[PDB]
Order: structure tokens, then sequence, then C-alpha cells
């Protein structure tokens, strides 16, 4: 809601799910006999379909294949020779 | 009808009016 509603996780510009959410609201607003199953089943529908949509956002907005093996090559070290050159310079000055 | 498709409720009506201001605010800044 901060950055932009074209990226939004639910989808409400590009997609027409937010009117299905409005229908979901109409049915569950004035239900007399309150229950627990009726509350929790539609917490699936607002989440699962919605939850792949931010996923197809950040694959093509920030890498999801790139960055999580790359940030480990810097921490768990997957560039040993290119970091041996460091250990040589750092021996002589971490005494 | 019923207002229950709108939520909640008057600040949603102001945040449609904030793009009404935009279409005049971006288009004045174009002639500048």
């Amino acid at each position: 809601e901060n950055q932009n509603v074209n990226m939004s996780r639910t989808g409400s510009i590009l997609k027409n799910q937010e009117d299905t959410f409005a229908a979901e609201l109409h049915r569950l607003k004035q239900q007399p006999l309150f229950s627990l199953v009726d509350f929790e089943s539609v917490l699936d529908r607002i989440r699962s379909t919605v939850a792949e949509h931010l996923w197809k956002l950040m694959v093509e907005e920030s890498d999801l294949l790139g960055q999580l093996k790359i940030i480990k090559d810097f921490y768990l070290l997957g560039r040993g020779e290119l970091f041996q050159a460091f250990i040589d310079v750092a021996q002589n000055m971490l005494k | 009808s019923e207002s229950v498709t709108c939520q909640s409720f008057e600040l949603t009506l102001r945040s449609c009016l904030y793009p009404h201001i935009g279409k005049q605010y971006l288009e004045c800044c174009g002639n500048l």
C-alpha cells in the first residue's frame, strides 16, 4: 500500500479478486450462529491463490534463483580460490 | 443497495478523490 497498488499481493487493480473478497465479506458479516469452520475455510481462499501472486512478482523483480545461492557464496563460501587471496593478505594483519 | 462493498468507508472515498487531485496536479506540472 506503501509502494504501489500494481504490485499488490492480493491483486485489486490487474485482477478482480477484490470483488470476490467483497462477496466473501457479504456472506460472513450477518451469519447468526457463529462458527469456527466457516471462519477458517475462507482464510485459505484469501491466502493460497494470493500467495503465488507475490511470488511471480519477486521472481521478476529481485531474483529468487540468483540471490539466495549468491548470498551463501559470500557466507558459506562457494568461491574458495578467490577468497584464498584474502586469507593471504589477512594473515599478515589479523595478528 | 448496502455499503459493505466499501470499507472502511469515508477515507476510501477520500483516497479516490486523491487521484482526482493527481490528474490535475500532474497535468498542471506538464505545462510548467
